[PDB]
């Protein structure tokens, strides 16, 4: 499949990943891609946030479904 | 034909993931909140209310009178520092993938309409 | 957050506490900060007495908000 992703500054990059790929291996391509290390991403699909160790399938990620990188913050 | 139904799916998910992120006017990029008040602070430095998605300068912007536990501010209506608008959000969400699906089983058939991540 | 508790005799004692704390955590703290058990610490804040069982951000109290402490001695 091929799916989009929304960076922090606002660029959409395309990806082409498989539904069976895990998170990990989506913010690796995110990686290769933009050189945004994988322990700085936080994925958002729909409102939920993705978590390591699960799958694109897992979420019901579809092609050219929109995944976004989101900087999670303390409130003051 | 196809191209429809992506289209329509696609902007659903969309519209889930706007009810959760919270967008930064000064940079651009979206926020969520792990924990903590009402007042985010981006980290290119821009202030807003995470209720209202409003540009703000400080806590002025909240209500800051002191509260009887379990009832509204008798002073004023301004939003809230501590109150978690989580189970809100995720009742907006879950409204609106239910009626898309609903909607996308009426255009296509009674027989796969999921939207989105499933529930628990 | 960061609140400061006064004593009668005018003494400022700094807390480090959370919004989800409740006031049976804010007296435990005063307890480790001060050796003051909390059956003996009453709490009041802008006139209200403070009930353990509920929590700083149920009273609305803000960030460098300050509370009082009076004394209760019920064992002489
Ligand atoms: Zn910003
Ligand atoms: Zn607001
Ligand atoms: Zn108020």
């Amino acid at each position: 499949m091929q799916i989009f992703v929304k960076t922090l500054t606002g660029k959409t990059i395309t990806l082409e990943v498989e539904p069976s790929d895990t998170i990990e291996n989506v913010k690796a391509k995110i990686q290769d891609k933009e050189g945004i290390p994988p322990d700085q991403q936080r994925l958002i699909f729909a409102g939920k946030q993705l978590e390591d160790g699960r799958t694109l399938s897992d979420y019901n990620i579809q092609k050219e479904s929109t995944l976004h990188l989101v900087l999670r913050l303390r409130g003051g | 034909a196809e191209k429809d139904d992506i289209k329509y799916r696609t902007s659903i998910e969309e519209k889930m993931t706007a009810a959760r992120i919270r967008k930064c006017h000064k940079c651009g990029t979206g926020l969520i909140k792990s924990e903590g008040a009402n007042r985010m602070s981006c980290r290119c430095g821009a202030q807003m209310c995470y209720l209202c998605r409003v540009s703000i300068n400080g806590y002025d912007h909240f209500c800051q009178h002191p509260r009887s536990p379990g009832a509204p501010c008798q002073e004023c209506s301004r939003c809230s520092l501590w109150t978690d608008p989580t189970e809100d959000d995720e009742k907006l969400i879950e409204e609106i993938q239910k009626e898309a699906e609903e909607e996308q089983k009426r255009k296509n058939g009674e027989n796969f309409k999921r939207i989105g991540p499933p529930l628990e």
